[PDB]
RNA sequence: GAAAUUGUUGAAAGGGAAGGGCAUUUGAUCAGACA
RNA sequence: GGAAUACUGCCAGCUGGGACUGAGGACUGCGACGUAAGUCAAGGAUGCUGGCAUAAUGGUUAUAUGCCGCCCGUCUUGAAA
RNA sequence: AGAACUGGCGAUGCGGGAUGAACCGAACGUAGAGUUAAGGUGCCGGAAUACACGCUCAUCAGACACCACAAAAGGUGUUAG
RNA sequence: GCCCUGAAAAUGGAUGGCGCUCAAGCGUGUUACCUAUACUCUACCGUCAGGGUUGAUAUGAUGCCCUGACGAGUAGGCAGGCGUGGAGGUCAGUGACGAAGCCUAGACCGUAAGGUCGGGUCGAACGGCCUCUAGUGCAGAUCUUGGUGGUAGUAGCAAAUA
RNA sequence: UUUGCUCCACACAAUAUAGAUGGAUACGAAUAAGGCGUCCUUGUGGCGUCGCUGAACCAUAGCAGGCUAGCAACGGUGCACUUGGCGGAAAGGCCUUGGGUGCUUGCUGGCGAAUUGCAAUGUCAUUUUGCGUGGGGAUAAAUCAUUUGUAUACGACUUAGA
């Protein structure tokens, strides 16, 4: 159960790879603009890669929600995690990748006894 | 083709293709080297995938070895069981 | 509407047959055609012999074994035809020009199959009465293939079997026509007259 | 389009010097109103010096045939101004309707002199009144005593790409 | 026997280009040039000749009788 | 074109060209046409079959022959097998001959 | 009988498609025995099968269909343009597709 | 103990490029939820 | 002499088929039908039902197919090479 | 060739002209549906081997721009005047 | 008007190709039909603009709500952000039950800069937030230093008698 | 070769779709002509009739087609046999003899069907390989190495060797 929220949609499912990362290892694949004044990438060519605009922004009324339907929120100790008390249909804690396996069980306690969703709980636990 | 038009050519190999293709993939369904159906007991789906316990827990229910577990990595989770179990014990 | 459509060559026209039946097998269709000796081009003869020559001309200057192939066989000048009306270089136009089978006179199994006509290409149908035409049979001997003696005369041992085979079919079907038109008249006759039947 | 005949009546602007203009009538092969009296104010322009400003149209009216099953030998007369010139022009067209006639020879206009619906004029339409009187054998050919004509080779169109018969010219 | 070469109809994009700067420079220049009837046509195949002359020859009156008081 | 219909051959053939149908000769069982001679010993109607058949539908005879090459001074003892046309006479007084 | 067919044939033709630009969301189906675009209104909403078999035994069958329906006519001679919820592969251009006769309005 | 680069294993593709865009087939793989 | 029909235009005429969309989230508005309470198609979708409940939908991924697809950068805007 | 003005390109994608600085079309966020422009609808290729009136047969037709050139003419080709 | 001739060489090729001849050519008429990032409608994003909002039993007033129109872009301008080394503050933050780093067709958030998590490896330190500071972000410069390929088991190891 | 190999009778694993789901349903020729039926004086004959499409023709009813009772005909049709003839263009098909066993919706009866829950192709071919299931038939070569020189840069070629 989450709060309730419509079909989340993503506009560009596909991740904007760089121009060239592909070719080259040496080019990463962040995005990076294409800066070049003959660049048919900037010109916007037929047949090329997408490049970020404003108008694949998602939907403000579901931006950060996971597919789950909770924002997702870093937890570390149970001090961050009760902060989510009142919240507990709007957000879902995720516990830090640091966090060692015995705060993790903690944690885990803690949330089940409140009730908060936690996002990744197999996490180190090896029992 | 050119010298043989009236045979298929392309059509023919890829009935051939399709043809070896699933016969390899049976093959291999049927060595189980695919992994298992998701509500199969077998199964991992929903729980975390570790090479390193995977062969601690084989080594202990007693071969691939291209998949090793360490003698450090598995005196790491000995000393983790051994915790985990001493928290079932203090559980129970 | 057939699994296999087993055309007539004879009296159509080289290209509107080609693009009839290009356009058949990109749609999914089997297509055979036979008595591609007999199959026609608008123009006099000449002027078609001189086109092929055109054609005859183009070859790979430092390697002819790689330049344009010309194909001479009637079945080949169609389908060569009717390989420029497909994208024969994709994976797509491959796969169309591969439900098709072309032949020289009518070897079997087709000889016992029914063929069919394509009256949009049929010359009698489109080539206005008068224009001269080609026979591609008459071209290609002309340009080289050297099996139109071959093809008429064992295309003159089909037909002398065939007719046998039409002989007993039309005694056949005289029989089975006296027979109902013995029972013309009964009272299911009618019944079956009062559906359209 | 698919031409209808029009009356096109107009006159030139009343003035203090002049109550009750002349009325100007034209009879005027178009496909609509709007294409016809454009017709009308282009040859008001050329006849003499008057201006679509400075006139108007009093009426505009569809003729019909008075009898538009009855089949006319027509002698249509035209001047036009294709390729290299002008010309005169004498048709004849056996058909049913003046519109029909004047189609048909729009029609052989552009299908022989190459010549636009704006570069011909058509001058004058009669309905021949007796058959002696028709000049053109290519007409004179269809009134002679009891006309019989074949249709040789007829050609089937089919519905069907595939044919199971070969297909017959006969009658 | 041996078919000669034909000449492409395959115009190129240069010549076509081409054609069209000297077509309006042919238009140009024979503005600049031009910048330095005797047929009424009543035909003579026309059947109605003689009634549509008698009709207009009646009608020469009015350009003359009306025009003086 | 020209098409092989088929191929009719002599119950006892030598060793000269049975050679010629080996690599290794002297390895082999020399089984090179055992089980085509017993077309002749029920009667020959497998053979008389194919000579029929050839009468019947070829156009063109030729006949196999080969060289006796022991009778040369050559060291080779794998004779040569070849194809020679017969011309003259009507298909079946070919194959007759 | 021996005819057990409750479905039209039909052949997938080809993406929706310019000269240069085709668009795989919509894909063109010919009908047999459709011949006019006035026709085809009789397939409009009916729904249509692709039909093809696999080697795996996916959910009790070895046979997978793909499920779209009839949208609207294409031309004159009696093309339908057709959406599936899965548009079909390319590799489909010639295969046999089947028009059902529902939903009716019979 | 990175990358370039390489060996072996497993999968796959390959009829004079390879790569990239949109879509979907197929195979492999994989996350989430309780009127 | 009497019509009819075509053509064009109009109807705040009736009635089917198909496709895409379902934004918003108490009420407040203008309306409609009503004898009235009320009801409604009137300031944006609801009702009823089935199947599955997982690799089935989906994603990632290797590919295959259809169509697209200079090779990046610098400098030259003129072959724009 | 000079002057004066106005548009296009620069900085600019997209549809079409097979192709493309100079042509035709076109108010560039992400999509869905419909309708179109310019160009097209035998096949390649989405779309009528549509309807209709004529003309044309070219022993290398034409599909092409045209007060463009070779272009003024030559021809017992055909058609309408 | 259409047709033919109305010159033009040199690799084999071009109405784009096939091919087309009562056309699939030419002129014209009528329609139907195909199709763009254009037009109409709707949703979503962002910008701009116009209204409303201290009301508290509610939070954030650069916040919230309603409404409409817009969206190309080199130089350049303005604005908002992402990331890195070190410093002040804070979370009495994370950490040998494993910090950082590295690997990973395992997952998620963001239009993006990037951020988050799972597994493996590792073995001792390191983050969030508010600020401060700068030797702060690379695809290039025949860039610098180092490392590594194809070429390639290839050229070659043939002068001076053995 | 634990009898490898091949050809015959069943049970299932793996199955495979460039895309099965009633039937590719056979004169030739002409198209300013022909098809069919009939007759004679057998013709380029006479007479009749037909097209104007296959929108045809054949099939087609049954639990995806069950279990049974009859009537009427002796027809059709399936299967495994068997008789003879024809087909070499790529014949791999066509026709025919006889018995055997089914079916028959040509006609009339009796029973079953449900719950797949209002649809989800709702799977109905063969496509073959094979672990096997029990009866048959079959008992070689090639290469390297050696050799030859009719050949040869090396491969290759051409010979010889139980």
């Amino acid at each position: 159960a989450s709060l309730p929220h419509p079909k989340i949609v993503k506009k560009h499912t596909k991740k904007f790879k760089r121009h060239h990362s592909d070719r080259y290892h040496r080019v990463a694949e962040n995005w990076r603009k294409q800066k070049g004044i003959d660049s048919v990438v900037r010109r916007r060519f037929r047949g090329n890669i997408s490049q970020p605009k404003i108008g694949y922004g998602s939907n403000k009324k579901t931006k950060f929600l996971s597919p789950s339907g909770h924002k997702t929120f870093l937890v570390a100790n149970v001090k961050d995690l009760e902060t989510l008390t009142m919240h507990t249909k709007t957000y879902a804690a995720e516990i830090a990748h640091n966090i060692s396996a015995k705060n993790r069980v903690v944690i885990l306690a803690r949330a089940k006894a409140l009730g908060i969703k936690v996002t990744n709980p197999k996490g180190r636990l090896a029992l | 083709s050119k010298n043989s038009i009236n045979r298929p050519k392309l059509t023919s190999n890829l009935h051939h293709k399709v043809h070896s293709l699933n016969k390899k993939r049976a093959q291999r369904e049927r060595a189980g080297l695919l992994k298992p159906a998701r509500s199969s007991v077998n199964s991992k789906s929903g729980e975390i995938k570790s090479v390193a316990l995977d062969l601690y827990f084989q080594n202990k229910k007693n071969s691939i070895t291209t998949r090793t577990l360490s003698k450090k990595r598995a005196k790491k989770i000995e000393r983790n069981l051994k915790y985990a179990t001493q928290r079932k014990l203090l559980v129970d | 509407v057939e699994p296999v459509v087993v055309i007539d060559g004879k009296g159509h026209l080289v290209g509107r047959l080609a693009s009839v039946v290009a356009k058949q097998l990109l749609n999914g269709q089997k297509i055979v055609v036979v008595r591609a000796e007999e199959l026609n081009i608008s123009g006099e003869f000449f002027r078609n012999k001189l086109k092929y020559h055109d054609f005859l001309r183009k070859a790979t200057a430092f390697n002819k074994t790689r330049g344009p192939f010309h194909f001479r066989a009637p079945s080949r000048i169609f389908y060569k035809a009717l390989r420029g009306m497909v994208s024969h270089k994709t994976a797509r136009g491959k796969a169309a020009l591969e439900r098709l089978k072309v032949f020289e006179g009518i070897p079997p199994p087709y000889d016992k199959k029914k063929r069919v006509v394509v009256p949009q290409a049929l010359r009698v149908l489109r080539l206005k009465p008068g224009r001269k035409y080609t026979t591609l049979g008459k071209l290609s001997t002309s340009v080289g293939w050297k099996y139109e003696d071959v093809v008429a005369k064992l295309e003159a041992k089909r037909k002398v079997s065939s007719a046998e085979y039409y002989a007993k079919k039309r005694a056949f079907t005289k029989k089975v026509a006296s027979a109902n038109a013995t029972a013309a008249e009964s009272d299911v006759a009618k019944q079956l007259a009062a559906l359209g039947y | 389009a698919h031409f209808k005949e029009y009356q096109v009546i107009g006159r030139r602007l009343p003035t203090e010097s002049v109550p009750e203009p002349k009325l100007f009538r034209m009879r005027i092969f178009a496909s609509n109103e709007v294409i016809a009296k454009s017709r009308y104010w282009y040859f008001l322009q050329k006849l003499h010096k008057v201006k679509k400003a400075s006139g108007e149209i009093v009426s505009i009216n569809q003729i019909n045939e008075a009898h538009p099953t009855k089949v006319k030998n027509f002698g249509v007369w035209v001047r036009y101004d294709s390729r290299s010139g002008t010309h005169n022009m004498y048709k004849e067209i056996r058909d049913v309707s003046r519109v029909a006639a004047v189609e048909t020879l729009y029609q052989d206009m552009a299908a022989r002199h190459r010549a636009r619906f704006r570069s011909i004029h058509i001058l004058k339409v009669a309905e021949i009144e007796k058959t002696a009187d028709v000049k053109r054998q290519y007409v004179k050919q269809f009134l002679t005593k009891d006309l019989k004509f074949p249709l040789p080779h007829r050609v089937q169109k089919s519905t069907k790409t595939f044919s199971y018969k070969r297909p017959s010219t006969f009658y | 026997m041996r078919v000669r070469k034909r000449q492409s109809r395959r115009t190129s994009t240069k010549l076509k280009e081409g054609i069209k700067k000297k077509a309006s420079a042919h238009r140009k220049k024979e503005k600049k040039m031009a910048k330095k009837k005797k047929d009424p046509g009543i035909p003579s195949n026309f059947p109605y000749k003689a009634k549509i002359l008698e009709e207009i020859e009646a009608k020469k009156m009015k350009d003359l009788e009306e025009r003086e008081l | 074109g020209l098409r092989s219909l088929t191929t009719v051959w002599a119950e006892h053939l030598s060793d000269e060209v049975k050679r010629r149908f080996y690599k290794n000769w002297y390895k082999s069982k020399k089984k090179a046409f055992t089980k085509y001679s017993a077309k002749y010993a029920q009667d020959g109607a497998g053979i008389e079959r194919e000579l029929a058949r050839i009468k019947k539908y070829a156009s063109v005879v030729r006949v196999l022959v080969h060289t006796q090459i022991r009778k040369t001074p050559l060291a080779q003892k794998k004779a040569h097998l070849a194809e020679i046309q017969l011309n003259g006479g009507s298909i079946s007084e070919k194959v007759d001959w | 009988a021996e005819s057990h067919r409750l479905y039209v044939k039909g052949k997938h033709l080809s993406y929706q498609r310019s000269k240069r630009v085709n668009n795989p969301n919509v894909s063109l189906i010919k009908i047999e025995g459709v011949a006019t675009p006035q026709d085809a209104q009789f397939y409009l909403g009916k729904r249509i099968a692709y039909v093809y078999r696999a080697s795996k035994e996916v959910r009790g069958s070895k046979i997978r269909v793909m499920w779209g329906k009839v949208t609207r006519t294409h031309g004159n001679s009696g093309v339908v343009r057709a959406t599936f919820r899965n548009n079909l592969p390319a590799k489909t251009f010639g295969a046999s597709v089947r028009i059902f006769l529902y939903p009716s309005n019979i």
